[PDB]
């Protein structure tokens, strides 16, 4: 106990870190689907 | 403006001396006016008479600058015999510059406004010549 | 949940926590007026937080491992200076007042956000309310100059004017002869070279100023130092006040939360304290605030916000 | 005559603003107002707008006029000045009124005028509609399709004046 | 379409590349607002909050990605309705007859 | 102010602009205005001071006195082709009394004389709304009337206020002084485009918004509202002192950074159009706003002014102020020329 | 020598109501510091 | 014509009235015998003006006689309780508010 | 157009010029707002009713019911004036100036 008033961010807050987290695996899934569905419907009406 | 900007513009550069001087000193004078107007309205004058003095003083001013640009670049043309010249504005420009300073009394003044006015004002006739479009319409 | 808009929407409201018992009280006197000691008694009395007069270094307390710090972080200000050449040309007199009137304001938001945020109240030696006393002092002995007092005055304007002032003023009235015999058997040798004339500087202020004007607004309670000694008494004349005076009682949740949101944000507390009015006894080069601002961030655990400092010990720094 | 009924109160219309206008005591600059208000509902009543009409004087004039007048007995003029008094409300009130003399004089000399832009002078009633035989005011069946048709303005009309209440209690808290 | 980001017809481009250096770029500018978003905090810049750090640039990646798209999608279009507009007015558009230098006449200019 | 009531009193203000930007209709485009006048005006007065209420006053008349001159526009159109459609305006006499009234709403000049003194009479918070969030709903209008807006009159105003707002801005000591005719000079640039290519009026806007809320952020997160303050900056966090700076340079129109594209995207769509005094005499006139921006970084970032002693008390405490998107903002006030081609997302 | 940077004289050149005195503006002063004129 | 003559008479007559009850024969020969802030509550302000409001209120009402006709009367309906729902929620906005209070 | 659009614009002009003609009272400048929403709200009806628009017949309500709510407002605005300085002179609101 270094400090003498504990600090605001002395220990992390886990829900918002796994919320942070979570969040950008989902965004991360959601664009590589998005991005696979393109290319298909691409091909797709392009006749590839 | 348009009008008066018309009549100006009609015309022939280095003739109707008169119809010229008095074509810039209307010019000159509504600037004086627009001028003196602000003026009074936003810096308000001490007095009725102080007001209407300002007023003279502004509008005399620019009708004074007016008038000696319409003359001195009108003659300068028909002098030379060259109409579609622009040394005939910047001429005329620069005389317009020392009467401010002269009204002004300052000679740095009138040798500043001749430059400045008498660039400007070639720079107008060379517009006129070659078509520059100062507001130009939209077209793409 | 650190406090906010959110916290008070969601049923943080001072009105909840606070009692007939949460009220703020200060102690006031001259120099050696036993008032350090009442204050504590009448804190321990009435349940109440008691909060040690703010110094030089009451803002080193309240942050990082709460120990003092070397003296060129709070400016070169010396009380022991002030007393052995009040009129030193380096400035120290009035760069010490203006510290410790910052001092005094920082400690009055730390008291204010204890009240609202748990609903104790607080027991304080003299106020930003009371500090102008020594300023009044200074001056009147030529130990600050004219423009001091006007900065001064400048900054307690723009300062005092967003806080509350206290539910309790307690004055313990010892007269100037008895002050002066008490510091001169309280054996600081800085101290002793104190005058009577700069004392009774200080009581006038006290009784021509700063009393009939706390009186208007507050409930003011004077002892003898004979009176002072019945701390029971004492406490016994707090508990019978009516409180039908001043601004506390126009206050409601919405009030409070605005005030709330001040005292809790530090540097917005702080922020007239430092306002751009270049006088010399305050003024300082860039060269020396550069130097001795990459000083600071140097010593321990000061370099990153509180708890991101790994040298003392943090952990968890890459998920924090 | 009475087929230049709507000409003579936009005439009356016309001085009362003048009236107001030139600014005088606020107690008697709102009743100025007053006046033209009246007036200007006499002027929509002859339209066929009566209750449009009758909204002027129920809300315009007792209303919002009200309120003016309230507001200016508590918190600017306690007891008027003497009317045109002053130089510079003289001076703007006559020369408003000698504007609208000359556009009267010459509009009803020529049954046309020119004051700016081009105005007929036969009398308004000229431009008015030949066929009406129904069984219901048109202006009454148009205010009350603002329950039907005018779901989207009741919604943003009622939500202002909801702010307006809170607004003004934000205001006026200091 | 009408107020819509990404009309159906644009469905028939190809999308930008994940790999794509606009992209890359994009996920770059993410990555530099964590690190400000440390240095105005006061935390250590380069190794405080990695969650946070990643979320910023996925954030920005993703909001990029469908910028890109619409971008060149309103390309395709500018071009698409170009070429219809020279198909429907060939008047305006004709071949222009073109001559070899060895016929067209220019005027040489000496630097003497 | 109750912080629910905060909420409320904002989502207002924002319905109201929101209601501007989608009606077709100019009775609901003017009820937009009006509702979005009465929701600002208690965020101008909430910290109650003779300064706040006279700055709600000077708005409440000039922006009353705008949406008039709006109706009587409105009125005069419908008379002149009996409908209420928002699009082009069927009547000259009523597109100049609605191009004046956009004018006076969006504070160019000649009619800017209330942007600076509204602007130093409120806290930040309120003058970035005023001088961000506020320019959206009469854009939004001159953006879909510009087929019948007067060239002559569009342009003068644009000059007008190009000058004004460098000329302006050269005297001034005050934060909030500077940022508002620095709004008075790039709400000129906006418009002088206008008549040519309204995308780029969109991309300007989107620009400057993005630019001035970052330095307004900035500005809250120190309690800056003078010069001389904001020079305290590099004694207590240096690296806003470096943010400031590429913002200032960004929003002085310097190549590589941002604020260099919406200058560079005007000229050129200005010189398609033959136009080649106008987009000069700009791009030389706007180094008038660069002058007081420059002598702005010298004094908080490229200098180190004198410091008090009691900014000491400050290095012991951290920021708390939200500072909310700041990151996010000064990356794209400073880094976006390179992806220029995005604009085309506005077409 | 050490490199010169701005005194006292330099930075009051920024802390007056304009930055340009003239005449007409000689009896102007700056606002207050947070902004509340008395009553 | 009727109603302008009804109007004309009442005041005509109420100004002869007025007029003749100023002038009467007396039968005496010798000589007969500013825009500040009143001191008025802020409260009666916002009387007035919270009248005023419910007015524009009831000026928004009063058309529901002739509404009450329409076909579309499950949106007539739903319109007019909203409508007087928000003014209900107006005067518990006040009232809760203290803005109704005449204490203090 | 028709002789009476002649006195309503002129009307409203007039209260325009008024409006923009401050004296001392702002009081009086209120006023002068309030005669041009009076002259829009007659043109409007005219415009209207004569056309036989018949769901626009709720406009000049709707003008009526929000320009009364802007005067609601300034009217506030007023009296907080007054408070302050004890006057509705509007050269007391010179603050601003520096
Ligand atoms: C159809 C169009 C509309 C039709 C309108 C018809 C009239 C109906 C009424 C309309 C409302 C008018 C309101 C008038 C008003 O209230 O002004 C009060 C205004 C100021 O009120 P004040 O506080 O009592 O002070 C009075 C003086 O200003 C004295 O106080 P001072 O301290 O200012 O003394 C110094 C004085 C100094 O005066 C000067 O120096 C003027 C010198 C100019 C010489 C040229 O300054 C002034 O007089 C201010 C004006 C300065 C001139 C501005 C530029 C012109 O007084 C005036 O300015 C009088 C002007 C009245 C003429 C009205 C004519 C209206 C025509 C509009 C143009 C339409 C053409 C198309
Ligand atoms: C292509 C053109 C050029 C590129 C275009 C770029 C356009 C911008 C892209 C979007 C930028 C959003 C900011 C990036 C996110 C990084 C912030 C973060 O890590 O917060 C984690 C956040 C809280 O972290 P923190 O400890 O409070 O500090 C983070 C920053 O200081 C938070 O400080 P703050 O005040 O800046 O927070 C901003 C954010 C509130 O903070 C957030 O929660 C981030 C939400 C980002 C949503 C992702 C947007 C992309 C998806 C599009 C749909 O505001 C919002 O509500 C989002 C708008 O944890 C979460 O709850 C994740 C979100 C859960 C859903
Ligand atoms: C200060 C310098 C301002 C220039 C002087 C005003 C002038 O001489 O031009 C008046 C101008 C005439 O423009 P106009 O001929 O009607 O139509 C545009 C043709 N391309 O009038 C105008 O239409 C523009 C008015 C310009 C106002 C000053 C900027
Ligand atoms: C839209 C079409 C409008 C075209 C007209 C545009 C002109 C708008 C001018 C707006 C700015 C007015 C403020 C200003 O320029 O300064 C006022 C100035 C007062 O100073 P002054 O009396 O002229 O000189 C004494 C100096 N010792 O006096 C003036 O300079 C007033 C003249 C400015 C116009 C030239
Ligand atoms: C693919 C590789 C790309 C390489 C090129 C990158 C440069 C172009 C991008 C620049 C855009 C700005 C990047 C964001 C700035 C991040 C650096 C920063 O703001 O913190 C400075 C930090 C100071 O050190 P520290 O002890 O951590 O103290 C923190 C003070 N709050 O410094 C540190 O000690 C942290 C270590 C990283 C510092 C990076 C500094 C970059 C400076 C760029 C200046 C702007 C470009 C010119
Ligand atoms: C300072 C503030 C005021 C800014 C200066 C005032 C503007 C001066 C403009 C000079 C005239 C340039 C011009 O207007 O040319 C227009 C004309 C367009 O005609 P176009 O149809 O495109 O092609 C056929 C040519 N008639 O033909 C052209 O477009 C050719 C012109 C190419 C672009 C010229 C760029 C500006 C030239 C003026 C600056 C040159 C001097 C720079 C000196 C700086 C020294 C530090
Ligand atoms: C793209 C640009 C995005 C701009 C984001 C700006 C967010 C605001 C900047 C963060 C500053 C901290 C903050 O919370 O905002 C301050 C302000 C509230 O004011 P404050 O005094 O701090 O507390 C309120 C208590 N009464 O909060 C506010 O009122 C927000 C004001 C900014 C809203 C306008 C932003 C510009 C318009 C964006 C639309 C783009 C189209
Ligand atoms: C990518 C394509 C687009 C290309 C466009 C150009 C991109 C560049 C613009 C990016 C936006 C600016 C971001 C700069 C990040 C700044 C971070 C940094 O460099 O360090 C700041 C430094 C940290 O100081 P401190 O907080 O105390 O922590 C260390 C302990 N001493 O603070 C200090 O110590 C104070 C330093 C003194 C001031 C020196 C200022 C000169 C250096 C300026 C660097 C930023 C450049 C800004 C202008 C753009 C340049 C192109
Ligand atoms: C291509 C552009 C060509 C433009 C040509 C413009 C020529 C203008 C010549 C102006 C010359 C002087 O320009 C400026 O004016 C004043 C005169 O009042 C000069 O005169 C100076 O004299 C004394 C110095 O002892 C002082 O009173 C003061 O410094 C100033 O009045 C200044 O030193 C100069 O800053
Ligand atoms: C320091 C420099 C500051 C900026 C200087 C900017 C100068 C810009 C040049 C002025 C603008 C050009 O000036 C304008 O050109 C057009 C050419 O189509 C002229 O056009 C004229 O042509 C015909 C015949 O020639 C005339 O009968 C007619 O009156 C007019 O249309 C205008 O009469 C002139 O007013
Ligand atoms: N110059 C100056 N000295 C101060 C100030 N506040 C306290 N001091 C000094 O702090 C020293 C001790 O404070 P005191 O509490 O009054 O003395 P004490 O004897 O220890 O405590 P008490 O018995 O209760 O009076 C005194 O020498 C004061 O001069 C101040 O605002 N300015
Ligand atoms: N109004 C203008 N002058 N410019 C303009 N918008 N021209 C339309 C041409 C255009 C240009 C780019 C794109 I991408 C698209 Cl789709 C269309
Ligand atoms: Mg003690």
């Amino acid at each position: 106990k270094f400090y003498i008033q504990e600090p605001p961010h002395g220990s992390p807050n886990w829900l918002k870190v796994g919320l942070t987290l979570g969040t950008s695996v989902f965004l991360w899934i959601y664009l590589i689907k998005q991005h696979n569905e393109d290319v298909l419907e691409y091909k797709r009406r392009n006749g590839l | 403006a348009k009008t008066v900007l018309r009549q100006y513009w009609d015309i022939p550069e280095g003739t109707e001396c008169h119809r010229k001087t008095y074509a810039t000193t209307s010019i000159g004078g509504a600037a004086g006016l627009v001028v003196s107007a602000y003026s009074v309205a936003l810096k308000t004058p001490t007095s009725f008479l102080e007001g209407v003095a300002r007023t003279g003083r502004y509008t005399f001013t620019a009708a004074a600058i007016g008038a000696i640009f319409g003359l001195t670049s009108c003659i300068s043309a028909q002098v030379r015999e060259k109409p579609d010249d622009p040394l005939n504005y910047l001429i005329g420009g620069c005389a317009g510059g020392l009467i401010l300073g002269a009204r002004t009394r300052s000679y740095g003044i009138g040798a500043a406004a001749c430059a400045y006015m008498g660039l400007t004002a070639a720079l107008v006739k060379m517009g006129q010549l070659e078509g520059w479009q100062v507001f130009a319409e939209p077209k793409v | 949940l650190q406090y906010g808009p959110l916290a008070y929407i969601l049923g943080e409201k001072a009105t909840k926590k606070m009692t007939e018992k949460s009220k703020l009280i200060t102690v006031d006197g001259n120099i050696c007026s036993g008032k350090s000691k009442l204050a504590k008694e009448i804190a321990e009395k009435l349940g109440l937080k008691h909060f040690p007069e703010a110094g030089i270094h009451y803002v080193d307390s309240t942050t990082g491992d709460g120990k003092p710090l070397p003296v060129q972080f709070s400016g070169n200000c010396s009380l022991e200076k002030f007393y052995d050449d009040p009129k030193s040309n380096d400035g120290n007199s009035y760069r010490l007042q203006a510290w410790l009137y910052a001092s005094r304001l920082l400690q009055y938001a730390d008291a204010l956000e204890h009240l609202l945020s748990t609903g104790q109240g607080v027991v304080l030696e003299r106020s930003i309310y009371s500090d102008f006393v020594f300023l009044e002092a200074m001056y009147r002995q030529g130990f600050i100059r004219k423009q001091c007092v006007d900065h001064y005055n400048q900054v307690k304007k723009v300062t005092i004017c967003e806080y509350l002032p206290p539910h309790v003023v307690v004055y313990v009235d010892v007269p100037v002869p008895e002050v002066q015999s008490r510091i001169q058997k309280k054996g600081n040798p800085h101290e002793m070279k104190i005058t009577s004339a700069y004392l009774q500087d200080i009581e006038n202020a006290y009784k021509g100023t700063f009393l009939p004007e706390m009186s208007e607004k507050c409930e003011v309670l004077q002892y003898s130092a004979w009176e002072a000694q019945d701390a029971e008494k004492v406490v016994e004349d707090i508990e019978y006040l009516k409180y039908d005076k001043g601004p506390w009682l126009d206050q409601n949740d919405r009030k409070l939360h605005k005030l709330r949101m001040l005292v809790q944000d530090k540097l917005e507390v702080l922020n007239y304290t430092s306002i751009p009015v270049f006088l010399p006894e305050v003024t300082v080069g860039a060269h020396q605030s550069d130097q001795v601002f990459q000083e600071f961030t140097e010593l321990p655990g000061r370099k990153y916000r509180a708890g991101y400092n790994e040298d003392v010990g943090d952990k968890w720094i890459w998920l924090k | 005559m009475m087929l230049y009924i709507v000409f003579i109160l936009s005439v009356i219309f016309v001085m009362g603003f003048v009236g107001f206008s030139s600014k005088p005591s606020p107690i008697y600059g709102g009743l100025g107002l007053i006046v033209s208000g009246g007036v200007g509902c006499g002027i929509v009543l002859n339209f066929g707008g009566s209750f449009l009409g009758l909204m002027v004087f129920l809300i315009y004039l007792g209303g919002m006029m009200v309120v003016f007048g309230y507001t200016t007995a508590m918190a600017t003029e306690q007891y008027p000045e003497i009317w045109l008094s002053n130089k510079a409300v003289l001076g703007a009130f006559v020369t408003g009124l000698l504007m609208e003399f000359f556009m009267v004089y010459y509009v009803l000399k020529d049954k046309e005028v020119e004051v700016v832009f081009e105005f007929n002078g036969l009398g308004d009633w000229v431009i008015y509609d030949t066929g009406d035989s129904g069984f219901f005011s048109e202006e009454a069946m148009g205010i009350a399709a603002l329950y039907s048709y005018g779901t989207w303005l009741v919604i943003v009309t009622g939500w202002s004046l909801l702010i307006g209440v809170v607004v003004i209690m934000e205001i006026t808290r200091g | 379409a009408t107020f819509q980001f990404l009309p159906d017809e644009a469905r028939s481009l190809p999308p930008p590349k994940l790999t794509d250096p606009r992209l890359a770029f994009v996920g770059f500018l993410g990555y530099c607002s964590g690190l400000i978003d440390n240095a105005i905090r006061r935390r250590p810049v380069l190794l405080a909050g990695l969650h946070r750090q990643l979320l910023y640039i996925t954030s920005f990646v993703f909001v990029g990605y469908y910028l890109l798209k619409r971008q060149d999608y309103m390309y395709a279009v500018r071009d698409h309705d170009m070429f219809s507009y020279i198909k429907s007015h060939p008047e305006d558009f004709p071949e222009k007859d073109k001559k070899t230098y060895g016929e067209v006449f220019e005027e040489f200019h000496p630097v003497r | 102010m109750n912080p629910i009531i905060f909420i409320i009193i904002l989502l207002t203000i924002m319905l109201g602009t929101i209601i501007v930007m989608i009606s077709s209709h100019w009775l609901l485009v003017w009820i937009g205005f009006e509702m979005n006048m009465l929701a600002i005006i208690p965020i101008m007065m909430k910290n109650h001071n003779p300064r706040a209420t006279e700055a709600s006053t000077k708005y409440f008349l000039t922006q009353s006195t705008a949406s008039m001159l709006l109706m009587m526009a409105v009125i005069i159109n419908l008379m002149f082709s009996g409908q209420w459609t928002v699009m082009k305006l069927f009547n000259p006499m009523a597109s100049m009394l609605m191009t004046m009234a956009l004018a006076m709403k969006l504070g160019m000049a000649p009619f800017h004389f209330w942007v600076p003194e509204v602007t130093q009479g409120i806290p930040l918070s309120s003058g970035l709304i005023l001088l961000t969030w506020q320019k959206l709903a009469p854009m939004s209008v001159l953006y879909q009337i510009f087929p019948s807006i007067n060239l002559n009159l569009i342009l003068t105003l644009s000059v007008l206020s190009i000058l004004i707002g460098g000329w302006g801005g050269l005297n001034q000591t005050q934060l909030r002084k500077i940022m508002a005719y620095s709004s008075i000079a790039h709400m000129g640039w906006m418009t002088a485009v206008l008549p040519y290519n309204p995308t780029m009026t969109l991309l300007n806007l989107i620009i400057y918004i993005i630019m001035t809320s970052t330095m307004f952020t900035m500005f809250m997160a120190n309690s800056t509202t003078t010069t001389l303050s904001l020079s305290h900056t590099w004694n207590k966090t240096p690296i806003m002192t470096v943010l400031i700076l590429a913002t200032l340079l960004s929003m002085g129109g310097l190549p590589p950074l941002s604020g260099f594209m919406p200058k560079w995207m005007i000229i050129q769509e200005m010189t398609k159009n033959n136009s080649i005094i106008l987009p000069t005499f700009m791009a030389i006139t706007a180094l008038l706003n660069l002058y007081f921006y420059m002598r702005l970084t010298y004094s908080t970032t490229l200098t180190m002014f004198p410091s008090t002693n009691n900014m000491k008390m400050k290095w012991q405490f951290p920021l708390m102020k939200k500072m909310t998107f700041l990151p996010t903002m000064v990356v794209l006030s400073t880094m976006m020329l390179p992806l220029t081609p995005m604009l085309s997302v506005l077409e | 020598a050490r490199q010169w940077q701005p005194d006292v004289e330099w930075a009051e050149q920024y802390g007056g109501a304009v930055m340009y005195p003239t005449k007409e503006t000689a009896h102007w002063k700056p606002p207050p510091w947070n902004d509340v004129d008395p009553p | 014509m009727n109603l302008m003559l009804a109007l004309l008479t009442n005041f005509t007559l109420a100004t002869l009235l007025v007029i003749i009850a100023f002038w009467l024969p007396q039968l005496n020969v010798y000589s007969e015998k500013g825009s500040a802030r009143l001191p008025f509550s802020m409260k009666f302000f916002l009387v007035a003006i919270t009248f005023l409001l419910f007015d524009l209120e009831i000026a928004l009402l009063l058309p529901l006689p002739w509404a009450s006709q329409t076909a579309n009367l499950n949106t007539m309906l739903t319109m007019a309780l909203f409508l007087i729902i928000l003014l209900a929620v107006s005067l518990a906005y006040e009232w809760t508010q203290k803005g109704l209070e005449w204490t203090e | 157009m028709s002789m009476v659009y002649m006195n309503i614009m002129m009307a409203f002009t007039v209260s325009l010029v008024g409006l923009l003609m401050y004296r001392s009272h702002l009081m009086s400048s209120l006023l002068c707002l309030e005669g041009m929403m009076l002259s829009l709200f007659v043109m409007a009806a005219l415009t209207i009713l004569n056309s036989h628009f018949t769901l626009a017949s709720m406009m000049p309500i709707i003008l009526l019911v929000f320009a009364a709510c802007e005067a609601a407002l300034g009217l506030s605005l007023l009296v907080m004036v007054s408070n302050t300085y004890g006057t509705d002179y509007v050269q007391n609101l010179n603050l601003l100036q520096c």
